[PDB]
Order: structure tokens, then C-alpha cells, then sequence
């Protein structure tokens, strides 16, 4: 599998936070993961032409189509895990939750897997 | 590093050393659970861990193939290379603050610690007083060697107490004092690599070896007791035969003699000991071309000049150390463009350095010099 | 067995370190360490010969001889030597 | 071989392990055949087998005077010495055939096989055409490294493959070359040789290795400052401890420190640059040894005194330039070519020149003498 | 042949490309083994490569002086000039 860190990048400011040194902050191989998994949320999917089709989700578009509130769930849904769910050190995602605050205003909850999260079995011959 | 090989002993499995102790018995049970089987399994789980474990870290740390650590340290000095050490972050720190405020040595500033990075610590290593300007420069070093510290321009701003006064305290360059320690790996390389057998006298076989080992050096050339007392010049051609540059001397001075050993030191050069050395390159003679030359119609002087500049040069570039500079062929160079009409109309009183023959350089290499029209009245 | 330990270890230290080249730093290094005694070779002035200055806080038995007799077979052959104490 | 004195408590008896075992135990029966005692035996098994085999062979492959395997070829490294590799055997093939036939290099051309010997293969090294007299010398190589290679003339008389206008094959000489693997016997002294040796460059014992490098040199010995600093005088001697030629002294000159001179070769001699280095050959001072011999059975007496010449020449170099030669030490030699059953029985009335006494060099070379059965 | 003068800007290091690109940045670290330095340089080693491989060499072929291929043989052929072809060897069997 060996993959690989990256360099962490404080969304709240939108800018790379680097040492006394100067150099970038680096981060672990999980910090870098989820680095990237807030990124390609961020990202639309088809839009930004640097990333092929596999990269970005459909979060926006959602937005101004007609579905019902139940429909629009179930995409939501649909959308962030298919976005997640293309990184190999995604186990699963799901245990969504919404919650319409307002009439028309949603906050929405949902749960990471990690590939390390699994369970082993213990037995050897 | 190199994979260790195992005896077959050392990697016993835990049942092949339980299954051997519980191969004399065979009048009492030996079941799992069974109390043979209380007495014994433990003995043979203790042993493959310790056998697996133990053993075979101590085969590991013998050899400097596999080694590490301390362990690995104390083989370097079986042949005595010693790895290098690390050293402390230093730099200087702007003060600014009432002019009666006084600063003194060993006081500690520090970097913004934060949640997401802590704050390194540095130390004075001055007095000083503001009295005459409010600003004032303090000599500072981090109090931990190692590239930690080696910090941005103002990345010092945190002291740790509160001196009364002080208005800000602001590092103005980056520090560059700090060092790591010596990866294992090149140090387990540096081990290796000292394994040479034998030429190590230092005749000049060996010097010329030494001297080429420097980067930059091309060719190198020595003189025994140039200055008696077994001394030893060092006569070095770049890689383009040209004199080698200060920076190169000094490089190669440095790799083979070193002048900078204070009182506790000693030379750790390739020059042995007694064997007193010093590099020296050689003079590169100009050869100034002169000749009233005539251009043909509305060219530019300069320009043909440049050329045929270039032109010789080219050819100098050809001549070694010591050599011998053709004028009869400068001739030609001169009246290669006459050939290709490449501005020359015409020339006369061709000379080099005012001489008319061929010169033979002596301790010398040979450069392009002025190219000069006469102009003669 | 009888002898000392640590001479036993210092001699030990200096035989194994001396196959590389006898610059002034390898030279002090091999001698100290034999001694045990920090060392600081002079580079004499003489045409042919090496200056060799000991130091040491304890101060050293009346007899030391066998560093001679090392440093006779260790030194470059053609380069006589020259010793000083110092506490 | 060289054997590691191990401490005793590092190799306990198993059966002493096992009594320090029931040592502990108060109230129960400890007899054999007892739980306590068959429970508690293989433990004191693998407890001593794991010291023994454990720890003794870890320890011994620790150190180059016992290891084996890749641990000794990596203890060889570290002082720099690596084991010399296989090479294949190599000489010529004699052709014999129609002119004009072509034949390619590479081919493969074996000995005859028998019955106790496969195909001993070799492979030609050149392409050729069978020349004028219906011949053409052909080198070829053995295809294995090693001995097997270095086989005798006219084995190879066998072509693999379908070519016809070749009419026969041999080779005319017994092929050389053909190393195998360098022992563990000889890399061991080469690794032990190397770690014992202290290896500088500039000594007087590097003037020696260099002096003996040059062939004839017997033996050598080197004065440092025999003429103040600077100065430094080789003396060597024949493969007989005698007087050495001059040309030898000619030859180690020039190998070491040549008289005449030029701008870019100095000397680029062995010595360092500075040195005043002297060749010559020194006072060989004889020490004829004349003793009541009595000799053994399978030995002659020549013989044996020969060996009795070689040891005691061994010891004339272990006696110092100038030294002294000692009678006990003679008493030694002599003695141990008893012990090791080396043709003498018995001996007595030893003089080493006339005399039981220890002799002084004068800064002379003990010179090897004659020994004499009285 | 005749090599063609082409002028240095046309034939940049890839280093002074290089040094260039980190003549930008003023308060990041762009040392070795950083992101600026390590993101940056396969970008100056494009940048030359295609400066180099790219145009130096289709500006030269677009000159008979340093051209080869079919490009050679249509700048030969626009002055008129065709190359060889090649021939069957013939004689007698008795």
C-alpha cells in the first residue's frame, strides 16, 4: 500500500503553515489523508481541469435542483461517499444524519472509516 | 546496510524446541494443558524468544555492515572515523527598549510556541546595555544543537521572563548555526570506505591521487622539496587545463594540508605527518595580438576583433602547461578570415606580446590577451 | 591478565587504528588513546622531525617507555621525534 | 586454527545445570524418573545446548579467528580484505580440417565423457578459418570457473553440433588458470594477517614490505634515522639470509627510492617525498649451531636439519636488527621440532658457535649458520 | 555540418531556469528537499527540456543546414534538389 505524507494547509486561513525553520509543515501519512479528503470535498467535480473525472464531487450542483428534502439526502449521501470512497485508505463511510435547522438551512453529519479501523481476526495453524 | 544472514539455530521455531524437551517422554501424557506440558511449554516459549530476540540482535550489532547506534559508533573507532557532531543554532537578536535598560548573557528568548509547534529556545551570549541607542544587537545561540533553531529572520520574538524596558526583541537574519547529527547510514558508509590497503606515503603518486580526488582538479603536478625540508608543492590544472581557482586551491589545500588547526588540533589532511604542503597554480601568460589591421568595407572593428578574440582563444585553449605557443600558426588564425573574408582585408607587423616567433611557456598556461590594431602613422 | 584493564583497552584501541594514513590527527588520536593522556603533536620546526606534547591533570608514573618504543614503530621512518610532559 | 578460550561458566555441563536445578527443591523425591526431575531435565537440555550452541558460536563468529562464513568475509572487509574469486581456465585449441572451414567463437567443445567424468565444457574464444596447412590455433576458455577447467592436452578432442569439414580437435598443452574459490584456510590468514598488522605507510615496517615485495629479497630491515632526520637506511638480504646482490639493492632502490631524478617523476618511489632513503645489503653475522642430534624414524637427518635451518631462520628475524640471539631460545626450536615428532628423538651438547651462550648483533644481521650433529 | 548559432536565451540552463523560479518567493524556505524547491524543479526541467528538445531542434530542422529526415528531403526538393535512389546490381552468369 505505502502511502505516502503530505504538507498540512490550515484551511480556516487558506495557507500552508510552515516552521520557524521557513520549511512547510509536514504531516503524517492520516493527516495527510485527511487533508485530502476535505480538499476533494471542496473540489467540483468536472469543473477544475488540473483533476480527471475520478477527483471533486457534485456538492454544489445539488443546490439548484428540484429535489424533495428526503431526495436531496439520499444524494448528498450518495455524493460524499462516492467523493471519499476513491482514496484507497478509505474503508467506508456512512452513519449520515441531517438536520433541516431552519426551513430551508441543513447541517448534515456523516462518518469516516479508516483502512486501519478494521478488525483482524486472531488464528494461526 | 546490508540483510543479515541467520544461523538456522538462532531461528529455531518455539514447537521445533518444545517438540525436541518432549521427545523423551513417553510413559506420562504431554496434552496441552497437560502438567508435562505446564513444566516444559513455557522453557520452550522462553527460549525461541530469546533466541530469536536476543541473539540475533547481538550478531546484528558485531559487524559495522549491520550495526547501528552507539554499537556502530564504537567500530568506527576499530579504525578510528568518528561520526560528526551536531552543533547549536547562532545568529544575532535586535533589542529595542528605554536606553537605561540593560540586557544580560544567558538570557532566554524563545519563538512563538503555538498548538501546533513549540517554541525554541535560545540564549544570549552577551551583556549589553541600550544607553547610548535604543536599539541594540545581541550575539544569541539555540540551546539545542541540531538544525532545530536555524530559524526565519523574525521568528524570535517570545522571553520567557520581563525585563523592564524593552519595547520589542526581534531577530533581523535568519540563523545558521545548527547542524544535525551525522545520518547512521553515511557514517556506516564513512566506515566502509576507509579500507585502503595501501598507497598512503605520500609520494607524489599518492599526492597526485589526492590532489584529483578534489573535485575540480583536472591535472596536478608536484615538486619535491620545492622549498626544502621535505616540502611539497602542488601544481594544479582545472578540468579545462586552466589555473585553478582560489576557491579550488583552497579546497584541495584544505583535503590534503589543512592551515586552519587551532592549539587543540591537529592536521587530519592526507599530507602524513612532516610531509609539509602547499598548493600553488600556474601563471597564465596574455598573449597580446598586435597587428595593423585593415576591415573590410563597412564593418564593424569591434566586432571582427571579437571574433578573431575568439577565434585564437580557441586555439590557446588547445596549448597545455608548459607549452609552446605557435605564432606561424597564429598566422593563419589571423588569415583564417581573409580565407572566409570575415572582416580582414588585410594585416601586417603580426606579432604576439611583440614577438615574432614561437614562445615556449615555462610554469605557465596561456590565455587570450588584448587584441590591438596598431594604426600605424 | 595481570596488566590493567584499561591498558589493556588503550592498547588495544591504538593497534587496531593504525592502518591509514600517520597524519597529525590520526598520529595524536592513536598515541592518546594509547596513553589515555591528551596529546598534541607540534609539527616541529626541524627539517625531519615531529614534536610530541602530553598533558594530563593526574600526572604520569617515572616510567613511559613503551610509548617510545610505539612511536618509534609507528613514526614515518625517516622523521626523528621529540617528547615534552606537561601535569 | 586460532581457538577462542571461552570462560567455563559460559560452557556449564548440562548435567551441572541440571543439579543446580534440583538444588532448589527440599521436600520432594528429585530422583529420575521423579516429575521433578524428568520435568526439570530437558529444560537444563536446552538451557546448556543454548549456551554451547547459542552464545559460544555467536561469540565465536564475532571475531575473525573463528568465523566461517559471510560474518568472516565481512570481518575480511572491514580491515579491507576480500576473498580472491574463481576464474575460468583458458589455452589453445589445434584445429585440424578442410581450409575454409568456419568455425565460430563460442562454440561449445568438450573433453570425452566417460562413464566417471561428464563433458568437461569449454568455449572458444576467437573465430577463425582453418589456415594453410589445414590448421588454425585457437584460444578458448573453460565455461566453469574453477579447476575443473585446467584440464590436460588432448582431452579436448570433442565438437558439440552439426559441423563437418572439421576433421579433428585437440589441445596441445594442459590448460592453466582455472582458481576456484579462494579457501577459508587462506582467506583466514590473509583477514588475521591484515588485523594483526598494523599497515602504516611511511614506517620502517612498510620499508620492509616494500623491500620484500621486490623479488630475491629474502629478508629486510630498515634504521630509521641511521644519518639523522631525514635519513633512512634499507637493509636486505638474499632468499639464504646471505649478502644481497646488488642488483637486488638496485632493484629495491629503484622500487622504493631510485637515485636519478626528473622534473615530473621526483623519485615516485614507495617512500613518502622528503625522505633520504639508503639500500644496501647488512653485516651477515653466522651462528652455526652444532648439537648431539638424535634423529627419529621417517625423517632424514638432511631433511629434518633443513627444517631445523627454516625454523631458526624464522627465529633470526624474529631476532632483532642488532639484537641478541638467545641459546634458551635455540634450546626452543631445537626442543620443538622433538615435540612436534619432527625427525629428532633426542638431542644434547647444543653450541650455537662453539658456545652456550646468548650472542649480541653488533647493529649486525644475524646471519644463518650451519647446523651440525656432533 | 554547419551548426547553427542559436542564441543562449534560447538555450537556458535548466538551474538558471531554476534559480529564476525561486527569485520569486521572499519568506518560504527554498532550499532542497522544501515544496518550493522540490514542486518547482521538475517544472524548470520541462521548461529547459522543451526549450532545448522543442524549439531548438524544430528551428533546426526547418534549415537544410540542420535537418535529416523527410524535412531535409522537402527542403531539398523546394530548390530542386532529389535524393539518390538506390540501384540493382547486374551482371553475366555463365
Amino acid at each position: 500500500l505505502d502511502l505516502k505524507g503530505s504538507f498540512l494547509f490550515d484551511f480556516e486561513k487558506g495557507e500552508f503553515v510552515k516552521n520557524a525553520d521557513g520549511t512547510l509543515k509536514k504531516c503524517d501519512k492520516v493527516q495527510a489523508y485527511k487533508q485530502w479528503c476535505q480538499k476533494a470535498i471542496l473540489t467540483p467535480r468536472y469543473k477544475k481541469a488540473a483533476y480527471t473525472n475520478i477527483y471533486g464531487s457534485e456538492i454544489k450542483d445539488l443546490i439548484a435542483s428540484n429535489l424533495s428534502q428526503s431526495a436531496k439526502e439520499l444524494e448528498i449521501t450518495r455524493l460524499i461517499k462516492e467523493t471519499i470512497l476513491v482514496h484507497p485508505y478509505t474503508k467506508e463511510v456512512g452513519e449520515f444524519s441531517f438536520n433541516w435547522l431552519e426551513n430551508s438551512r441543513l447541517v448534515e453529519y456523516e462518518f469516516d472509516v479508516l483502512t486501519i479501523d478494521d478488525e483482524n481476526i486472531v488464528i494461526d495453524g | 546496510e546490508r540483510e543479515l544472514p541467520i544461523p538456522v539455530f538462532l531461528t529455531e521455531d518455539e514447537d521445533s524446541v518444545h517438540e525436541r524437551m518432549l521427545s523423551n517422554f513417553q510413559d506420562v501424557s504431554t496434552l496441552e494443558g497437560d502438567f508435562i506440558y505446564d513444566a516444559t511449554r513455557p522453557t520452550a516459549e522462553q527460549i525461541a524468544e530469546l533466541k530469536q530476540l536476543g541473539l540475533q540482535n547481538n550478531l546484528k550489532i558485531a559487524f559495522p555492515q549491520t550495526s547501528y547506534g552507539t554499537y556502530l559508533e564504537w567500530l568506527g573507532e576499530c579504525k578510528g572515523v568518528f561520526k560528526n557532531q551536531p552543533t547549536k543554532a547562532t545568529g544575532v537578536i535586535t533589542f529595542t527598549g528605554v536606553q537605561g535598560t540593560i540586557i544580560t548573557k544567558g538570557t532566554i528568548v524563545t519563538t512563538i510556541a503555538t498548538d501546533e509547534k513549540q517554541s525554541i529556545e535560545f540564549e544570549l551570549l552577551e551583556t549589553k546595555t541600550i544607553g547610548e541607542n535604543e536599539t541594540v544587537d545581541i550575539k544569541a545561540e539555540s540551546r539545542i544543537v541540531g538544525t532545530i533553531g536555524n530559524v526565519s529572520k523574525g521568528s524570535i520574538s517570545v522571553l520567557l521572563g520581563s525585563i523592564s524596558g524593552v519595547k520589542s526583541i526581534t531577530n533581523k537574519e535568519d540563523f545558521r548555526g545548527g547542524t544535525d547529527i551525522e545520518d547512521e547510514e553515511h557514517f556506516r558508509e564513512r566506515v566502509l570506505v576507509a579500507e585502503q590497503e595501501d598507497k598512503l606515503s605520500g609520494a607524489s603518486s599518492d599526492y597526485i591521487r589526492w590532489a584529483k580526488e578534489v573535485d575540480g582538479v583536472g591535472y596536478a603536478y608536484v615538486v619535491s622539496e620545492w622549498a626544502g625540508a621535505g616540502t611539497v608543492k602542488v601544481l594544479i590544472l582545472d578540468k579545462n587545463r586552466k589555473a585553478a581557482t582560489q576557491e579550488l586551491i583552497d579546497k584541495v589545500q584544505e583535503y590534503i594540508y589543512p592551515l586552519n588547526i587551532s592549539e587543540g588540533e591537529n592536521r587530519d589532511g592526507k599530507a602524513p605527518i612532516g610531509a609539509l604542503v602547499t598548493v600553488v597554480t600556474p601563471d597564465t601568460l596574455l598573449i597580446n595580438v598586435k597587428a595593423s589591421f585593415i576591415f573590410s568595407n563597412g564593418f564593424s572593428e569591434e566586432t571582427v576583433l571579437n571574433n578573431l578574440k575568439t577565434k585564437i582563444d580557441k586555439y590557446l585553449d588547445k596549448i597545455d602547461l608548459g607549452g609552446t605557443v605557435s605564432y606561424n600558426a597564429i598566422q593563419a588564425i589571423v588569415g583564417s578570415m581573409m580565407l572566409t573574408d570575415e572582416g580582414i582585408e588585410d594585416f601586417s607587423n603580426l606579432t604576439i606580446n611583440d614577438v615574432k616567433e614561437n614562445i615556449k611557456l615555462q610554469d605557465q598556461v596561456v590565455g587570450i590577451g588584448e587584441i590591438v590594431n596598431e594604426v600605424v602613422g | 591478565l595481570d596488566e590493567d584493564m584499561e591498558t589493556r583497552r588503550r592498547k588495544v584501541i591504538a593497534k587496531l587504528q593504525s592502518k591509514y594514513i600517520m597524519t597529525p590527527k590520526r598520529m595524536s588520536m592513536i598515541l592518546q588513546s594509547y596513553t589515555g593522556a591528551n596529546i598534541k603533536i607540534n609539527e616541529n620546526i626541524s627539517p625531519y622531525t615531529f614534536g610530541v606534547e602530553l598533558t594530563s591533570t593526574q600526572g604520569f608514573p617515572k616510567d613511559l617507555e613503551d610509548l617510545y618504543k610505539r612511536v618509534n614503530v609507528i613514526k614515518p621512518s625517516h622523521l626523528a621525534v621529540s617528547y615534552k610532559l606537561v601535569s
